[PDB]
Order: C-alpha cells, then structure tokens, then sequence
DNA sequence: ATTATATTAATATTATATTTA
C-alpha cells in the first residue's frame, strides 16, 4: 500500500487524428464550445493502461476487465464463487468480496468497476482518480472526409454498380492535452494498491501511446509526466497553485502551433521544494 | 433575416460562398452537382484552399449567364459582402464555424427573392 | 376539470394522419418516454408522485420534466409523441407562471416566427 | 474596406489584378471574355507568368480609353498598390492564396464607387 | 503470429499529380491549412496495397477485399456459411467467424473491416494501424485546369458548336509525405499475422507506388522505408523521439524543394542501438 | 492480354510554338513557377494518339472515341442496347457491358473513359497510365503577339479604320519533356489490353507528333521511347531508380539549349539487366 | 407505435492628367 500523495501533470498531444471523439457529436472530437480548447476524457486513457496491462503481463492477481463477451455479471458470480459463497453473513460478506476482487484485479485496484449488479459486493471508492484533458490554444477541427468503393448492406447500395460509402474521419493537427489526475492513500490501503502497481500504473501512462494506436486517433504520444509526490497523508499546499506552476503557454510570435518546436512548457520548480518531490518519467 | 454590417468573419465567408451556389446555379439550371456537393465540406475549415479556387471560377460562371447585367449584380453583392472581409483566415473558430452557415443560409435566403438584390443595388 | 383542460391543451402537439398515438396521450404512456425501458423506474417523489399533482391541480411543472425528457431524448436518439409535449405543456406553464421571461409561449402548430 | 498599408503581397497581387480587370471593362464595354476568364485562374499560383502579360498588355488598354486622365489615374493607383508589392513571388502560400482574392475582391469594390478613387488621387 | 514491433518511418513524395485529394473540397489534395504541408490518408496506402496484393497473388487463404461488385453482407452470409454456422451459441460464433475470416482474408488480417453488419461476427482490432501523412516543407498547390473536346450529358450546358466540358485536374510540384505508423503483437496474436504477412506487407508497401498509378495521381514513388525492429512487447523509449532522430528539413540556401537533390534526410542511428534494430527496404 | 510491365521514358520537344498550354492562364503554356520547367499534361499525348488511330484505322471492335458530335450518353445507350439490354440483373450487367465496350472500344482499353452518367455501366481502372511531362532546363516563354486584318463580332473596336483583332500566339523555344508512364498487366487482363493493342500504342506514341499539328503548337517531335520490359507481374526494384538511370542535363558550356546538339541524354544501361528488357522505336 | 416523395431566380457596379531646374 502507497503512503505518498502524487500530483501527476500529464501532458499529451495528437499529430493527426481523432483522439478522444464525442459520440453525443457525430464522429468529432471533445472541444471548448465558447474557446476551443480541445477535451480528452480519462476513461481512454484508462482504456490505454488497461490494453498495456493486457499486452505486458498476463498473469494472475492483475485482472484486466476483458472486453466485449466479459459480461459483468458472470464475472462477479466467478469471483462470488470463491471463499465467502455464503457462509459470512451478507454484510461483510459484500466487503471480503470486495477486497478479494480488489486483490486480484488491477483495473478496480488502480481506478474502480460496478460490483453492485445482481450478486451485490459494494463498490470501490478508488485510489488515482484521473480528471477530463484539456488543451490551451484553441484547436481547430479539420474533418478529413474519405470514401469506400464497397457497399455495406445490398438494402443502401446504389441501383447501379458504383457502391459507394463516404462519410467523415475527423482529424486534429495540434492539441496538448493538459491532463490532472490526483492520487489518494486511505483508499489506496484499502484497495491494496502497492507501490508496485504505483510503478506499473505510471509505466502504463508513459507508453501506452506506443502500442494503442488505431487509424482514426492516428498518432498520439505523450510529452511529459511530472509527479509531484508529497511527504505525508495530510495537505501541505492546495493543488491548484501546484498545477499552475507548470504552465503551458504560447512561444513567440506565432498564431497556433504544429509540433513541440511551438511550445514553451515553463518548467520552474522553485516554491514546490517545502515537503514536495519532483520526478520526470515521460518528458 | 440578413446582417450586412455585423464585421463577423464566418458571416462574411458564408455569405460569399452562398452568392458563389447561387451564380453557380443561375449558370446552368441543370446541374448536377454543384459547389455546395463538394466545395462546402471544407469551405469553413479550409477557407484559403476552397476560397481561391472559386474565386478562379467565379469570372467563368459570370460569363456563362445569359444576362451580363445580373453578372454585375451579383459581383456587386460579391464585393458588398467581402468589404467586412479584410483577410481569409486559416482556420474558422467555433463560433466562426456555425457563422459561416449561418450566413450562408442568410445570403442564399436573401438572394433566393423577388425585389430585394436587385432594390438594394439600385442604392448604389 | 379546468386543470385538466389546461394540462392537455399544454400538451397538445403536432399529428401526423393515420398516427396511433392518440390525441391526449395517457399519463403513464406519457412518462414512459421518460424512464428508462418500462414504466416503473420513474422516480416516486418528483415524476409519478408530483407530475400528477401539477397536471391534475395546474400547478407548475418541475424542471424535473425538462431534465428527463433531455436524457430520453439524447439517450433515444428519437423524439417521439410524449417527449415534446410535455416539454411544451412545461414551457407554456412557465410563460403562465412567471418561470419563463424572454421566450413565449407555443402553439399546436409550427410556429414558423419565435426568433429564439 | 481596403487596407492599403498591409504590406502583404497577396493584397498588392489581387488589388492589381482588380485594377487590370477594371481598366480591361473600362477599355470596351462590350467585352465578351476579360482577363478574369482565363488570367485568374493561375494568377494567385503563378503570378510571374500571367502579369508580365498582363503588364504588358496594360499600356495598350490604358490607350484604348477614351479618357487620357482615366488612364493617368488607374496608373497612378497601380502604382500606389505596388509600393508594398517589392517583388512577384513564384508560388502564394495558402494564406496568401486567400489574401489574393481578398485584395481582388477590395479593389474592385473600391474601384466601382462615385467619388473614392478621384478624391484618393488629389490628395498625391 | 509475429512477437516484434516495428515502428517504420515511410517517406514518400508525388512528382506531377493529386496524390490524396478531398476532405471534401472539390479536387484539391490535404494540405495544412494555417502552414500548408500536405496531408495523405493511410487509406489511400492501405488501397495501394491491396492492389498490390490483388495483382501478385491470387490465391485463397490470403482474401484481397473485392472493389465495387463486393457487397459487404453478402461476403459476411458466405463467410458464415463454413464451419459455424448455427451450432456455436452466437457468443463465441462471432469469435469463432472473426478468426476464420482473419485466417482467410488479409485486409482484415493486416488492417481491419467492419463484420457487424445483419449477421455479427465481432470486429477486429487491427495490429498494423497506419497514421495519417504529412510533409515537412508548405507545398502549393498548381491547380492544372484542363479541357475536354466531348460533352458528357445532354443537358442545355450541350452548345450547338463545342460540346466541351472543362473543369480542374489539381496537381503538386514535390511534397515528401513524412508517413507514420506502429505495429502492435497482442492484436496480431489474435489475427494470426504471421511473419510472412508481415513481410508481404513491406514487399507491397515498397512497390506498390509501381503499379497503382492513374492519370489524377501522376506519378508517385516511396523514397526510404526505416523499419524501428524492437526486441520484446514491452515498452522501451517513447516513440516521439524515435521518430524524431530521422528528421527531414531543408537542404543549403533553396526556397523550396523539387526532386530528392534539395533534401537532406538526417539519419543518426546513434541513441536507437539499446534494444532495437534497423533497416532499410525503400532506400 | 500483355503480362510485362513496361515502363517507357518518353521524351519530346517544341521547335516554335505553343505544346501543352493552360487555360487557366490565357494561352501560355504550362512552366514551373519556382524554377521554369515546362509542364505537358498527359491528356494531351492521349488525344494525339486518339488522333493517329482515327487517321490509321477505320475498322470495328477499336472505337475512336469521336469528336464534338458525340454524346457520351448517347454511347453509352448505344452500347446498352446489344447483349445486356435488361436481362443481366443490374450488377453483373454493368460489367458485362463494361467489357463490351472494352472489348469494342481502344480509348477505354488502353487508357479509359467515365461510363457512370445515365446508364451506368461500371467503370475502367485502366491499364496504361501516362503522367505529366516536365522539362529539365528551365523554359522561357517567348510569347509572339500577332494581329489580324479583319474582326469577328460587332464590339466596340470596329469603328471605322481597319477593323483589327490581334491579341497574343505564345511559343515555346525548346523543352525537352522528360515524360513518364508506367503500364501495368491485372486491369489489361480485365481490359483486354493484347499484345497488338500495346504495339499499335506504340507506334501511335512514336508516331502522332507527324500528323497531329497545327498552327498554335507549332512543329512538335519525339526524341527517344526507351521502354522497361519487365519480365513478371511483381516488382523488382523501385521505378524511381530506374527512370533516374536515363538522366538528361546540359552538354558543355552553354546557358540554354536550341535544339538536339545541345543536350547529352546519358544513356548507360548496366544495372537494369537483371530481369528487364530495353528497347528503342524512337530513338 | 406512421407520416413524406418533385425547382426559389436571374438584365450593367464604374469611367477625366501624378510630375518635370
């Protein structure tokens, strides 16, 4: 179980795709509606952890939530089915499954899962709690509209021979998705999450960029991961000050920004040395 | 429901691609496909790449009408929109975005009309 | 049975010919739109347990109507008869009650003008 | 709406271009195909290939007017436009591209006006 | 099932022609709008490709995609119609026809398709997923308007004298489209990419701007081909600054770039010798 | 149906007049504006050897695509109404039709045409695919005005005196066109593009700057036709390479060339005879 | 517990000499 506190500054772009796309908006991705600062939610960077787990270990006590025929139910009758079937009184009952569950599995030990369907277990609080992305120059949507010289269905194929089916794949030329996330210790002691999955979680964070790729995301990689870990369980400074030290602003005489060679990250840990620790995996 | 004199950039960018469709159509009744098919998917995103192009084709469409006074007209209303024009950005913001069809629709209602083009270039 | 006059005359919306929903839509039918597959998950505290007050008495109708029939409308992906209707009958109880300034009351029909 | 102190090379290139165009209409009203029906359509890619003809063809239009002073004026605003204009780029970036138009678009409706081009002459 | 990745770095440029064009915007390629590099879909690579393996090939197991007289759902019904055709309980029948058509096709193999139509059969993530191109130096855009001495319809744009019907055939002087693109392992496990399709798809990537050419597009040729050989499935180094050692700018004193005689392609394989390889197909 | 891949380095010149000129831009023809290399599109080329085979020809099952007076329509519904009236099932009729028409037609066969108006019948990939010329000296444009002695329409101009319309006849001084073409052998299966289709291409390439001239153009001339025949369908080595081995610069000490003793086309075939051919019908 | 499915409008802006020891 982890003892620190750690204030991760996670710093992401996107060179052309669709990152973080808004199925409430077609196939576009999360941006500012009153700026434009494009929006990346957390659950594809969870989504991006739990595929590096899925492909860097395959073992036991570090389950990794399956996807698609994993029905929820059916797993938590599996893991109902273990050392409390029933002999502990409901109650804690609940509580034993909880903890069993949060030992073997890493998805709900480093973040959390709904364990309240049929067969209830209580629900995990969780540990690291990421937060929504957001970028600082208003991005812009470039809606890269391709085609397909093959029909899907017969029923919405053409009355000639040229089937064709167009649409849209949105793309995205620049974006550095400011990213905050905060990583608590009561739930930590809970849950069970060790310094070992801390080490693993952070390893996930860093190279998931590499591997979990796909034609509409096209290519992303993250630019740098300052942690700022604290010295006790209790609160020094408030964080938003600690988030604002790292700003990331515009460089020179320059309308928007294509590459990092735009970018000025201020880096000046000057106030954060009274009981904090700074340390730089990804950047 | 038109705003000559809002100095919006997306407003002014609409409106000159809505006079663009219309001279296209007024061309040849029997188009197929027009600007707005193929042109108007990237005309508020890519203004500067879509923009010239049709300005390129714009004197062909004018020579191909059958009237050379309605022509005149419509280069008149051309420029009476591009005045709040100083530049063709890169890029259209948001707002910008929704701007352009906004006065596209606006420019494309107000030309689609009995006495209303032709009144206001007869106060010129 | 002015309140409940006002209530259908609120709710009174847009058919099409040949339409099976009927011309004054049932309550539970009408809050089926709002929950989340079957009539029996509203809420028993402000949907089946104040709508029908509001409507049976004329009061004014929550911004809990609103809120649902948004959810149920993105979430469904349609609007059909029972979503709308109750939105207008909300809109126009407002308008009547002071909740609603700059809008305006609607009409049965299309209002082709509001400029909203 | 035209700035003339820009200093951006597509304004100067559209804003000769309209002038080219203008003093071609005003060389015979009865013109059938003008220069923006076959010049502009590379104008803004290709500029040194098109108005060096262009500027060629310019001293014989201004001779074509029936007024000598007319002539003397559009040459004087030639001029004024091609101040910022230090020299004829190879190929207008996409920026630039736009900027092409803007400037045409601007002059031409700077031009077609009762009293602006005149009164922007006596003050020189 | 291959056990590497390979992150390469396709370069390729266009000499006279419309190589990718349309993001819906008549006949022009993509190019940037607020720089003006130009821009090239991977689908327009996966297409060559398959061409490529259309015209050198013709066998089964190894399924090509057909082109407009190949609807979808009839392709999926007689896919279906194998081995699973009832008696699998829908489930792990989607999963068992997904695998069939990844041992028998090879698009979906290397690439992917969309299997969810009327008769389900899962969709498969893809190990080979391509980025989107872009160049490094603005190019321009010529715009080469062209005639024609022959009307098409029989409309009233049909004049008594000259049917004719002109039009606009864009073209680009240079443009070397710095391409991108990640191999992954777990997916390809699973899709049974073997090492052989691996190096079937280098072969079709290397010569297939050979044989697809067409009178829009000109003429196109691949310069270089820097496969990033890993060592295990793990992660190394971030793959920003792998990409990034083989950096492409200007050459001396030029304005812009005509022919492979004004770039100078930077290659240090200096910091990339820890645990990864190189090598070189294209150039 | 051919089974080589021939990939042909046509090269031609301009004594005095206007080649390939531009709409776009009045009646010059088509220069590099960064450097000044004259541009000759392929359509151009196409149309002359469309002109060769109407003039040496006369017979069926090799259409010549007619002039102003042909209705693409009216060709299409022609050629609708002969063996797939109805009775064909819309799909497979359009390829049949799109055969018979290759089978009848030469334009479609070797290069192609739009069959997708009214009637649609599919449409032709086509086998051999011309590019865009481009010179390597860097052309100027002479541009010869000259008049004319009697008016057209009642303008403004035909006063009284001698009612004059001049205007400008641009030339062209010399420019090697360093033309390119590729051809491949799956769609001439399709096509069927024979052996005696590509000889009569050939010829007609060797021999359509004889015939095909007039005032504008001037007196135009190929140099050399040195055609790659490969040996099988897949691809030995890079076209680029081997297009690079017949390069053509300056001779000695001179500004511009005038004429064939000014220019050394450096012809030294040593490394594309491991399994290629080469041949000389032009030069 | 659907509906519906055929074309608006189109005739000319502008147009009179900088500077010359």
């Amino acid at each position: 179980t982890i003892e620190k506190r750690y204030d991760f500054v996670f710093l992401f772009d996107v060179q052309d795709g669709n990152p973080n796309g808004d199925p409430d908006a077609g196939n576009l991705p999360r941006i500012d509606p009153q700026t434009g600062e494009g929006l990346v939610t957390d659950v594809c960077l969870k989504r991006k952890v739990r595929n590096f787990i899925q492909m860097t270990q395959n073992d036991e006590h570090h389950d990794i939530f399956i996807r698609e025929k994993g029905i929820l139910n059916n797993l938590i009758d599996e893991a109902h089915e273990q050392e409390n079937v029933k002999g502990k009184e409901k109650g804690e009952k609940t509580e034993a499954a909880r903890q069993y569950m949060c030992s073997r599995y890493y998805d709900i030990r480093t973040f959390g899962a709904v364990m309240t369907t049929g067969k209830n277990a209580g629900q995990v609080r969780g540990p690291v709690q990421l937060t929504f992305s957001r970028s600082i120059d208003p991005i812009m949507t470039l809606e890269h509209s391709i085609t397909r010289m093959a029909v899907t269905n017969e029923k919405d194929a053409s009355e000639t021979g040229d089937n064709r089916t167009m649409g849209r794949k949105f793309t995205v030329p620049y974006g550095l998705y400011r990213c905050h996330g905060f990583i608590s210790t009561h739930f930590a002691k809970q849950t069970g999450f060790s310094e070992n999955d801390l080490e693993l979680f952070w390893q996930a964070l860093v190279n998931m960029f590499d591997h979990d790729h796909s034609a509409a995301r096209g290519q992303m990689n993250a630019r740098g991961l300052y942690v700022f870990e604290h010295s006790n369980n209790l609160g020094d400074a408030p964080a938003d000050s600690l988030f604002k030290r790292i700003q990331v602003v515009k460089k020179d005489g320059v309308e928007v920004v294509r590459s990092f060679d735009d970018y000025l990250v201020s880096v000046d840990d000057k106030n954060l040395e009274e009981t904090k620790l700074l340390r730089k995996l990804g950047g | 429901g038109l705003d000559r004199n809002r100095q919006d950039i997306g407003y002014v960018l609409g409106r000159l691609f809505a006079v663009l469709e219309k001279i296209q159509a007024e061309a040849n009744p029997g188009l197929n496909a027009t600007i707005a098919d193929r042109y108007f998917g990237s005309a508020s995103s890519t203004p500067i790449a879509v923009f010239g192009t049709l300005m390129r084709l714009l004197p062909h469409h004018l020579n191909k009408l059958e009237f050379e006074g309605r022509a005149v007209q419509l280069q008149w209303e051309i420029r009476q929109i591009l005045e709040h024009c100083q530049r063709f950005p890169n890029h259209l913001n948001l707002e910008q975005q929704g701007l352009f069809a906004i006065g596209y629709y606006h420019e494309t209602q107000f030309l689609f009309t009995k006495d209303a083009l032709k009144n206001l270039f007869n106060e010129a | 049975s002015e309140s409940i006059a006002a209530w259908y005359d609120d709710l009174q919306m847009v058919r099409g010919e040949n339409s099976p929903y009927p011309e004054y839509m049932p309550l539970p039918r009408l809050l089926g739109n709002l929950v989340l597959d079957g009539k029996m998950e509203n809420l028993p505290s402000d949907l089946i347990a104040q709508i029908t007050d509001a409507a049976l008495n004329n009061r004014v109708l929550p911004v809990s109507l609103l809120q649902a029939a948004l959810r149920r409308n993105k979430a469904e992906q349609k609007i059909t008869y029972g979503r709308a209707s109750l939105l207008k009958a909300y809109i126009n109880r407002a308008i009547r009650a002071g909740r609603l300034k700059n809008m305006k009351e609607l009409t049965m029909g299309l209002d082709r003008n509001r400029q909203d």
